[PDB]
RNA sequence: GUUCUGGUAAGCAGGACUGGCGAAGAGGAAUGAACCUGGCACUGUGCUAAGGAACCCAAUGUCUGGACAGAGACCGAAAGAGGUAGGUGAAUAAAAUU
């Protein structure tokens, strides 16, 4: 099990990015960096607000013994590099998903006599 | 079988939802309009995408008119659902049915 | 939507707060199957319920027990009654809605294979405290005279049988094609197809 | 929410400026006219002045900076109005505010006492470092020695009604 | 609400403890025993050659039950080591009361209490086993499982007295004498 | 206001609604329990009541605890009923199995060979019958469908019960042409051991020295002598009232 | 509704002041002459009140404290102990306790 001690990297609800609790305030509320993404132009905004506990989840922990806020704006960037809003499928043209789905298809007419 | 195909070829490019109620308070009901459900929209947000489109209800088994027409006018409370008028009132018998949601915006003359 | 039918299994959830979800799909036209109605949870200690269900029996007709309440004895038939009354029952339109209904006691045999949902947000593990007790509604219909308990356990092991069976018997599948696919002999016929497609 | 605010006025009668003295009062309240109406409620009670008398000068919004949410330890010393009589008494709370401790305070003993929030009056707040903490409750927390784990479950997805072998929480 | 508890308790040299949920099971030499706390709210884990409950934001009465639990679980682990006893011992002013072991010390039988005519039967719970003690008088339990144990003395004292009549003059019975661990 | 003196309730409320029977022969609906420890039997029989009599028998019945220390051997004079009790003979058998819905039934396979007496029970009008009954069912030992019904009974059951029917024909004094059917239930053993027991044996006939033996204990049930419409004062017991 | 006189009181008898029902429909308090919103010719589109928002039944969720009694949401006195959450004032202290 994790705990919620200043280093946790925490998901909110209904969300894909991780974020990252700076300070405990009560045993029900945390002060937290928070990363999010405008799906309408890639725009990035990372920011500090106080939540309460009941809206995350602990994942892991990193150590941020001393930093400042443009370090763990840093291990951010980093940490969420990988991720993404939504599976291209959807977001490609109707061409391409169309050449996708086919691979698919085909693959499977294949499988079903080959076995 | 014409009625099998017209199916088929309506399946393949609407949305889907069910109609429930009239327009309605605790005591009377209004019923002009109705009120429907679509399948994945679940805030008024999303739903608001819809408002001016056109819907069907298509029904085999009549004597008289296989399809009625309709539109979307407004949206209704917070979690998505919708109100829309047809050319004729809905019967109480036909609550409950599956709608069909047609992708392009009609004018409030044409229904 | 009429001609959408789906299937729950009811254990772990709350009875009262899964009924209320369960009465508004059947008003909408869908046909539900309630599976293992045994295993639904109430909260608080048994000893509450036993009283609730005394005060029950109490009420009957003054000049004619034939016209008066039916006192339900299995748990099948007694969720089938928390669900009725909260539809409209008295008029055609929950006649009509309640028809669409079943419940069962266990899994039968036509209902082994088939795929089956679930809802979160009436989980007691979800809805309520940990700090406080629950009893099962099985647990309670024992003490006034269920006969078909042994029954119901028989049942339950067959379904432990075909559980293991049918996840052996997909796992090897899974293995199979997995392994298969990575053979030249079937990215051959990937180029072998496609140059009929392309 | 409560914001702070700080109101100055003027004695008047069938003339103006009528004394050369002017009378001050911070106040914690949640909008401008809850503001004004306290400064007339102690005018009339410390002095004598009634509203007709009176001119307000102005009124101003007091801020804080800590852009970085950096936590802090404040106490505050109040009373409230019960069934009997005029309870006091002193408490200690942690925040990024003085207005995020007096929060804190009102909902407190609303849950605690059943007092609506015009009942409660706050006398005084001071902000404290480590060796000044009074009471047991937030001295822990201030040490900066406390873990713990999620008691509540989250739920993955908006639908009602899931597949028996997806994830269902957290 | 208390912001921490944790309560241990540590493993001798001889035995092992297994948790698979909230079920503990210890072995040792004269046995095992087992039992679950899947009624309690609390964490159970193995740390360190220790058995370890915690809490965290706890009320007043949810840190009561932890601190049970940790009791309950140094009883299992000492009476695995060496079994429980207890002793037994009849008190008669007039009527000689007098015992039969059956069963190989799984069943009692008491006769001539008060000078009834009609006998009674105790039955053994769990582990638990019946043995003649120093004189004809005295009888001594002997068991893996303190509960067992004492429950089943207990139910003995509790049906040997008079009924109906003033207990102050007649204090015949039988009465639990001595209780501890076994050498 | 209260009535003035206490008194029970006129005739017992177990019995209310207390409506005519349906027909005159009656099922045993409930049977002893099983026990896997004994040997095969059947639990039941039918018989015919003859009339009464009396007999006069030794006693020597007293309290243990009576001081008197000779033997005491007394006359008791008692009535008695007769019953008259042919052999039945075995022509079926059936398998239950357990439900939720409690027993139900999944086959019931009969003997090559049938009686008149039990044929005449199918029809309703004796006297006129073309008599194809049975006709084409031997056919089904000729395919193996007897052994495919057996199979299944043995598989898949958790009671099993025979056949049974009486020989009228031996009673003039009835008028009688038609057997009575009864349904019997086998307790001991398992169903593997209860089916072979009942294979041995349909066609053959069982006295009633298998089932019952001097001095043994059993229940009788049967439909009571009729009495037509009538009042309150035989009906339930009540007084008659004021003479004026 | 606010007040008064006679009476142990009363859905009792009798006065004063400002609006009602009588002669007043509609939406809301599950139901109710008089209570809450608010005064009516006949149609159509929008918005709010009072009161609601798991289900019956059109619209529902969130945060922080309390509370375990077949309790409460609907509900009786003088007198009281027990459990638990907080305030204030006295001590003692080789964790604290009274
Ligand atoms: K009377
Ligand atoms: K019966
Ligand atoms: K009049
Ligand atoms: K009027
Ligand atoms: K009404
Ligand atoms: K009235
Ligand atoms: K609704
Ligand atoms: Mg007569
Ligand atoms: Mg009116």
């Amino acid at each position: 099990m994790y705990f919620i001690k200043p280093g946790c990297l925490i998901k909110k609800k209904f969300s894909i990015y991780t974020s990252i609790v700076i300070s405990v305030i009560d045993n029900n509320s945390v002060v937290i960096q928070s990363y999010d993404k405008s799906d309408n132009g890639d725009v990035i905004s990372i920011d500090r607000e106080v939540i309460n506990v009941s809206k995350i989840v602990p994942i892991g922990n990193i150590d941020i013994k001393n930093k400042s806020k443009k370090e763990i704006d840093g291990i951010l960037v980093e940490e969420n590099r990988n991720l993404k809003n939504k599976d291209d499928v959807l977001l490609m043209n109707d061409f391409e998903r169309f050449k996708e789905q086919l691979k698919k298809e085909v693959e499977d007419m294949v499988i079903e006599e080959m076995a | 079988m014409e009625v099998i195909k017209k199916i088929e070829l309506k399946e393949r490019v609407c949305a889907k939802g069910t109609l429930y109620s009239h327009k309605r308070s605790k005591k009377n009901i209004y019923p002009r309009y109705s009120l429907i459900t679509i399948e994945n929209v679940k805030t008024r947000e999303a739903a608001m995408k819809y408002v001016g489109n056109a819907v069907e209800l298509f029904k085999p088994e009549s004597t008289k008119e296989e399809s009625i027409h309709g539109i979307i006018k407004a949206v209704h409370g917070r979690s998505g659902a919708v109100r829309a008028k047809f050319s004729r009132n809905i019967s109480p018998v036909e609550m409950g049915s599956k709608v069909y949601i047609k992708l392009y915006k009609m004018n409030e003359d044409e229904i | 939507m009429i001609g959408k039918r789906i299937v729950i299994d009811a254990i772990g959830h709350v009875a009262g707060k899964l009924a209320g979800h369960i009465a508004k799909e059947l008003m909408c036209g869908i046909e539900v199957v309630i599976v293992h109605a045994e295993n639904v949870m109430f909260t608080g200690p048994i000893k509450r319920g036993v009283g609730k269900f005394n005060s029950h029996l109490n009420k009957s007709c003054s000049y004619n027990p034939l016209r008066g309440p039916f006192h339900l004895r299995s748990p099948s038939m007694h969720l089938m009654k928390v669900i009725k009354r909260k539809l409209p029952h008295r008029k055609s339109k929950g006649q009509i809605a309640l028809k669409r209904l079943q419940v069962f006691d266990g899994c039968p045999t036509e209902y082994l294979s088939v795929e089956k949902m679930v809802c979160p947000r009436d989980k007691l593990e979800y809805t309520t405290s940990p700090i406080r007790k629950s009893y099962k509604l099985g647990d309670l219909m024992i003490k006034f005279g269920w006969k078909y308990e042994s029954v119901v356990e028989k049942m339950n092991q067959n379904e432990e049988q075909f559980k293991i069976e049918e996840t052996e018997k997909q796992k090897v599948k899974e293995q199979k094609i997995e392994e298969l696919k990575k053979s030249n002999k079937f990215q051959q016929r990937v180029e072998e197809i496609m140059v009929q497609m392309a | 929410a409560i914001n702070e605010y700080k109101v100055y006025g003027i004695k008047i009668d069938d003339n103006g400026v009528v004394g050369d003295e002017v009378y001050a009062h911070i106040v914690f309240a949640t909008n401008e006219l809850l503001a004004k109406s306290s400064f007339n409620k102690i005018l009339k009670k410390q002095k004598k002045i009634k509203p007709k008398n009176t001119k307000v000068i102005k009124v101003e919004e007091i801020k804080e900076d800590n852009k970085d949410l950096d936590v802090k330890n404040y106490g505050i010393d109040y009373y409230y109005k019960s069934k009997r009589c005029d309870h006091k008494g002193y408490k200690e709370f942690r925040g990024v505010s003085r207005c995020h401790a007096v929060d804190k305070l009102l909902c407190d003993i609303g849950g605690r006492h059943s007092v609506k929030r015009n009942l409660i009056f706050i006398m005084k707040v001071k902000e404290l470092t480590v060796d000044e903490i009074k009471k047991d409750k937030i001295k822990i927390f201030a040490m900066e020695d406390v873990e713990y784990p999620a008691y509540r479950n989250v739920l993955r997805s908006n639908k009602l009604f899931v597949s028996e072998n997806e994830k269902l929480f957290n | 609400v208390y912001v921490y508890v944790e309560e241990k308790v540590q493993i001798p040299e001889g035995c092992k403890v297994e948790v698979v949920n909230k079920k503990v099971t210890v072995t040792g030499p004269k046995g095992t025993v087992s039992k679950d706390f899947s009624h309690i709210f609390v964490f159970i884990d193995i740390h360190e050659e220790n058995v370890r409950c915690r809490l965290w934001n706890c009320r007043k009465q949810e840190r009561s039950k932890l601190i049970t639990c940790s009791k309950l679980i140094k009883n299992m682990i000492d009476g695995s080591m060496s079994g429980y006893f207890y002793e037994l011992k009849a008190a008669y002013k007039h009527f000689p009361i007098t015992f039969e072991i059956k069963e190989n010390g799984k069943l009692l039988i008491v006769k001539n209490f008060l000078g009834q005519k009609w006998a009674r039967e105790f039955k053994m719970i769990g582990d638990t086993i019946i043995k003649q003690g120093v004189t004809k008088d005295h009888l001594i339990l002997e068991g893996i499982s303190k509960e067992d144990v004492s429950q089943t003395a207990g139910l003995i004292q509790n049906n040997c007295l008079p009924k109906n009549l003033d207990r102050r003059i007649f204090q015949d019975g039988v009465y639990i004498a001595t209780k501890g661990l076994i050498e | 206001s209260c009535r003035n003196y206490s008194a029970p309730r006129h005739g017992s409320l177990a019995y209310c609604p207390k409506k005519r029977a349906k027909t005159t022969k009656p099922a045993i609906k409930s049977f002893p329990k099983d026990d896997a420890s004994k040997p095969v039997h059947l639990t039941g029989y039918l018989a015919y009541k003859v009339g009464m009599t009396h007999v006069v028998r030794l006693s020597t019945r007293r309290s243990k605890t009576e001081r008197v220390l000779k033997e005491t051997q007394k006359e008791v004079l008692d009535a008695v009923t007769i019953l008259e009790v042919p052999a039945m003979r075995i022509f079926g058998m059936v398998g239950y199995k357990s439900t939720v819905n409690g027993l139900k039934a999944i086959k019931t396979v009969y003997a090559e060979h049938l009686d008149e007496q039990v044929l005449a029970r199918l029809r309703k009008r004796n006297s006129r019958s073309s008599k194809l009954m049975f006709k084409l069912y031997p056919q089904k030992y000729e395919n193996g469908d007897i052994k495919r019904d057996y199979e299944l009974l043995k598989r898949e059951s958790d009671v099993v019960r025979v056949l049974a029917h009486t020989q009228v024909s031996k009673i003039p004094s009835l008028n009688l042409k038609k057997a009575h059917i009864l349904e019997i239930q086998l307790n001991g053993g398992t169903i593997e051991e209860k089916i072979e027991w009942a294979i041995e044996r349909l066609e053959k006939e069982i006295p009633v020295s298998e089932v019952f033996s001097q001095q043994d204990l059993i229940d009788v049930i049967g439909v009571t002598k009729g009495k037509g419409k009538e009042g309150t004062t035989k009906r339930f017991g009540t007084t008659i009232l004021q003479h004026k």
